[PDB]
């Protein structure tokens, strides 16, 4: 019988990968650690075995038909097997496309934009000018990267864009998706029980009505965001008008992060940053960690390997091998779980410990799962989980706990606007961007939105959504979304916006399992087990079952609630309603100076 | 002012009782120990009336339930005193000691 | 799960229910035997709690979803329990529509039609018209009373109900109905396994296809009391012509069984009645319960309850508290099962306590199932349950087994004809007024029939239909339907109808059943236990199961079927083909004299 078949194609399928892939996995982490050509060379065999096993694999699986199969986990086990992705076109098609893409990603690696009259002043993104956009104060400055990053790269990236849109469009129809924006809505797709099923079409429609409630909380970020730049700009911002493109802190406005010393509530108290204190007790970054696991171990989540600890980095090694500073957590498979970090000792370091460690807990919890169903959920779950470890970290109840703060600190109400308002432009700041960006790409992709009138659009709905005007009028000669890094290296972004979504949901939810009575900010998760189990039933889960139900096992709800970021922006909210009373909220569409 | 439970978790075991008032929760949302929609109150009440049906009218259940163990057995049945005859041969059961 | 859910809220509601209901139907039956302000109050109170409850309920119970429910009982009972009916509308339309209904109501009840030149003789329709129609042979005395409260009734009535259809139409809507006709038609819908499957629509074919069999027997009845009336009013009468509206022994013709005396094929032969017998004997009330009992265990079926001996009444107090003249069997619930009759010592309450312990049985027999349940199959079911043990009770066999009457009476084939022309003018009679009334109503709902043609419609149907004519011409400003009690007071009709089907199909198969040899006017059911279980095997189900499965339960059949009917009237059908061989079998629609 067919199903028996798939069962027993499975049971060897999962043999055979679990050795290539943790073959791959661990030639990459060689490389990564250990950064030199024949590494390289050896991960690029590794992959390539993998990749022509798995492509083999996948073939062999496409002759299987879904419909006589009635087993869930099966099915979805066929079903993450069979996704030939890029192998659907033709050889030259695809090479084409590989092509573009390599041309993309080399060019945005390698942007260089020049000061004018100053030719040997010639500045790279990636070390100089995204320092002029988080610092820089003079408007003239900012206004020269913005323009000059985006002229040089709209110009480029325009025609390659172009093809890159149809080259797309043919891939996602050739795996009979009806653009690439449903191929990216895929990923969110669930198939299941009654009540359970989730379809693409629908996630838009669950974006707009989760945008709606965000827009009011928005619209009072941005009118004092508005107001405090206006401070800081005398002239040049309108008090009807859209905020300047390139006044928020960030080279695309992404984060709103790098606006806080402008825009403090209270300048005079001081942050709630505890780096001086681990500095004073010889704090290091394998104390770090050792604290982090007492706190997953105190919430009930199980103990760290051993493997973990032995065979991880966690400190530059400072023996002539190059590493790659950003944190990364590897599940290199067969029960092997480790993270590279480059640890400094300072408090956002710790944050991003717990944040890896949440990740390595939450690929521990699936190992039980067969290979094909050892991932997230979704996209958004898996960064989910680090961020509520991350929330519950900074918070002053977990610091005065472990003795980074001192037993008599008082929090007054003053520090939590502030850090609140700092959360919120990290946090809330990039939702409407995300949601317009993800936005246009899939109107862009479906033929929503005319070819020859892609820039006139994308402005509108920035001056629409996000609320920003542009600085300069710009034809449709540029391509101004392609200057971001996650759109030119084709990658998804609505992720953020769901594990935005979903990170306030699971906050409130384990809260309300560890009866917490207080403000939802304020919440530890420490010491409470019940929260831990109930964490660690989605935990086990995986994606073996639809997400909606790992959604409904955490929370009690099958779809995105926005309702637990607003109960965590409460007191911010009120207080930027306490505040904006004189000035107007909103913006106008019509360009304002 | 007799009530009994009509929703429980688990079966009883034999000679079990629960005393708990728990709400319970017979949905995935937690009840938090307020009745709400999909959370009942476990025991109900026995509301009696005199008019009621045979099947439904209180009736009061004693359960006697009989152990013995390796301990000497304490509780037996009443001792017949019967009567006591003198001066002739008779078969004579006294404390347990025949003849 | 959705089912467990749903179970759990069923389980709830079903202890809770049972103790308001029970209060609400103690309070009820206080008032109904000690009438009285205070008893009524109290009734007040407890219905608006038990509705109240219900009502809470039911907008609980109306959150499930019954496309993942797959056990049919649970989804019959979620299916009673989510009928809203008059709830549905605003509070507005509700209200209004509750004024109109009052209103009618009170002005029917109230309704007066006084003598032309004779001031002080006014009279209202309960005391003294109905006597003027069931004793009145004088021909101006009828024309003058059915015109007058048809003109006084018709004229105040017809704005009434022309809002009240609109009224209607629109909660039918509100409750996904097509019409009000649809919403009564829903009563007899059954949902279940295949071939088991009704509809409403199917209803309406059904009652026609019935209806062409019962007509030629109709139409000799017809031709039979024509000429029986044209002997009593010589010149008044058409050999060719329709019946007058007046003359039918009814106010509005709905029963033929006062045109007995001047109908009666042999007068010289004595009714079979036994009162006189009773009379002799010493018989009381309570003999009269006690012989219907010994007949009820006869046939197999439990004894009456202890509670139903010492709680009922079944003699008029005489004690200073008034009561309603009404036989009524309560079911409070909780086992308690009373009936409500002031029986005199007659033959015909006799059969009616028969009737009444029959609907006793009937809500004894469900009374395992569970609250929402506790019901009739449909609304003929309840009552034809009762009427085939009033059928079994009147017959000769049983009088003489019981001793009533004596042992040597001899049967003609005389008797045996009065008899059944009497029940014909009972029973047949009223069947094509039910139908032509009930399609009247239902075409008015569906608006088949336009608005300002009302009246002209009517009366042709009852030419068409009834073959009656009206004596005088009305034009639409009349109501002429609305002078009818269930009309006014918005009661569905067609039950009567069904009523008459099934009451005659569950005889034959009793007789069957109990392997009567002879006509099926003259059988007993008495001392045949298979009979009771063949029964039984129905009342036990009540609603739990569809109608349908509980009549092929019964007869073999999934469907109405008059054949039984006609069985049972074959003898007199013979008498009517035989005496209608001279005169002319028919109606002419065009009016004549
Ligand atoms: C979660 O539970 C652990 C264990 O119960 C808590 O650690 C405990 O924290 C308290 C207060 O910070 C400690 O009490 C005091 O500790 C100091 C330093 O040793 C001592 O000088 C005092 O006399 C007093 O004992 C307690 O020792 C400590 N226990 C352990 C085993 O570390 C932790 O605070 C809890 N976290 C939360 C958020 O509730
Ligand atoms: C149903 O069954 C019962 C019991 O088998 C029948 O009652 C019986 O009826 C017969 C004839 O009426 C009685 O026979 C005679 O009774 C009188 C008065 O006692 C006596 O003087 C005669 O010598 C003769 O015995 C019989 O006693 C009576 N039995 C009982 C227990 O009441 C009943 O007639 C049956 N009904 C039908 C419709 O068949
Ligand atoms: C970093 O990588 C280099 C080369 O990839 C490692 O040097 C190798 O060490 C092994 C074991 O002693 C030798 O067999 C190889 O011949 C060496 N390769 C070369 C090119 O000399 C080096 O050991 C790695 N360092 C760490 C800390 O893992
Ligand atoms: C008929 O109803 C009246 C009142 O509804 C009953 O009278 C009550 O009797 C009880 C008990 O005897 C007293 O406590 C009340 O005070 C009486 N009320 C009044 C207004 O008199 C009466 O007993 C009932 N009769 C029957 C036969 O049930």
């Amino acid at each position: 019988l067919t199903e028996e078949n798939a069962k027993t194609f499975l049971n060897n399928f999962n043999q055979e990968a679990e050795d290539l892939s943790y073959q791959s996995s661990l030639a990459s982490w060689n490389y990564n650690t250990n950064i030199t050509e024949e590494n390289a060379q050896k991960m690029s065999e590794a992959a390539a075995k993998w990749s022509a096993f798995y492509e083999e694999q996948s073939k062999t699986a496409q002759s299987f038909s879904l419909q006589e199969i009635q087993t869930p986990i099966i099915k979805r086990q066929l079903q993450a097997l069979q996704q030939s992705g890029s192998s659907a076109l033709s050889a030259d098609k695809n090479k084409q496309l590989n092509t573009i893409l390599n041309t993309m990603s080399t060019i945005y690696s390698t942007g260089k934009v020049c000061n004018p009259k100053n030719p040997q002043e010639c500045l790279l993104l990636e070390p100089g000018l995204d320092e002029i956009m988080a610092t820089s104060t003079d408007y003239n400055s900012r206004l020269w990267a913005w323009e000059g990053w985006r002229a040089e790269v709209g110009k480029q990236l325009r025609p390659l864009y172009e093809e890159y849109v149809v080259l797309k469009n043919e891939m996602a129809r050739a795996n009979n998706y009806n653009d690439y924006g449903d191929y990216w809505r895929g990923d969110y797709e669930a198939e299941g029980a009654d009540g359970y099923n989730y379809n693409r079409n629908q996630l838009i429609e669950d974006v707009e009505r989760t945008f709606a409630e965000i827009k009011p909380l928005y619209e009072h970020l941005h009118a004092y965001v508005r107001r405090k730049l206006m401070d800081t700009y005398p002239s040049y911002i309108s008090p009807t008008g859209c905020l300047p493109a390139h006044l928020l802190g960030d080279m695309w406005g992404r984060f709103w992060t790098n606006l806080y010393p402008l825009t403090v509530p209270f300048a005079q108290k001081p942050n709630i940053d505890v780096t001086d204190a681990m500095m004073n007790q010889g704090w290091d970054a394998e104390r770090i960690f050792q604290e982090a696991e007492k706190f997953f171990v105190s919430v009930g989540l199980p103990h760290m390997t051993q493997g973990f600890w032995a065979n991880s980095m966690l400190t530059e090694p400072a023996d002539g091998r190059k590493v790659v500073c950003h944190p990364t957590a590897w599940d290199l498979g067969h029960g092997d779980f480790r993270i590279k970090m480059c640890t400094k000792v300072t408090m956002d370091n710790f944050l991003t410990a717990h944040h890896e460690m949440g990740h390595i807990q939450y690929d521990m919890a699936y190992a039980r799962q067969p290979f094909l169903l050892r991932n997230g959920a979704n996209e958004g779950f898996h960064e989910a989980v680090g961020e509520i470890m991350s929330l519950s970290a900074a918070t002053p109840k977990h610091l005065k706990s472990i003795g980074l703060l001192p037993s008599d600190f008082q929090e007054d109400s003053e520090t939590e606007i502030n850090f609140l308002l700092k959360q919120a432009l990290t946090i809330v700041g990039t939702l409407p961007f995300t949601y317009m960006l993800e936005k246009w790409r899939w109107m862009v992709f479906r033929g929503e939105i005319p070819k020859e009138q892609w820039m006139k659009k994308w402005w509108e709905m920035k001056r629409e959504i996000v609320g920003v005007v542009e600085p300069l009028p710009h034809d449709e000669t540029y391509c101004d979304p392609a200057s971001l890094f996650h759109v030119s290296n084709d990658y998804s972004f609505i992720r953020y916006y769901t594990r935005t979504i979903y990170q306030f949901q699971f906050q409130e939810a384990l809260c309300q399992a560890a009866k917490y009575n207080g403000s939802l900010h304020k919440c530890d998760i420490s010491n409470s087990t019940e929260a831990g189990q109930k964490l660690l039933k989605m935990l086990s889960l995986g994606n073996s079952e639809p997400w909606t139900k790992a959604l409904e096992n955490v929370v009690g709800a099958r779809n995105m609630d926005v309702k637990p970021l607003l109960n965590y922006f409460q007191p911010l909210f009120d207080w930027l309603k306490e505040q904006n009373r004189n000035s107007f909220v909103g913006w106008n569409t019509e360009w304002s100076p | 002012n007799y009530l009994y439970r009509l929703f429980r978790k688990s079966k009883l075991k034999p000679f079990e009782r629960d005393i708990s008032t728990e709400i319970y929760q017979a949905g995935n949302k937690p009840c938090n120990g307020v009745a709400g929609p999909n959370c009942y109150s476990p025991l109900q009440s026995y509301g009696f009336r005199p008019t009621y049906g045979v099947g439904h009218q209180p009736y009061r259940v004693v359960v006697l339930s009989f152990e013995l163990l390796h301990a000497p057995a304490t509780v037996c049945g009443p001792k017949k005193s019967t009567n006591l005859v003198k001066n002739k041969c008779v078969n004579f059961n006294f404390n347990g000691l025949t003849g």
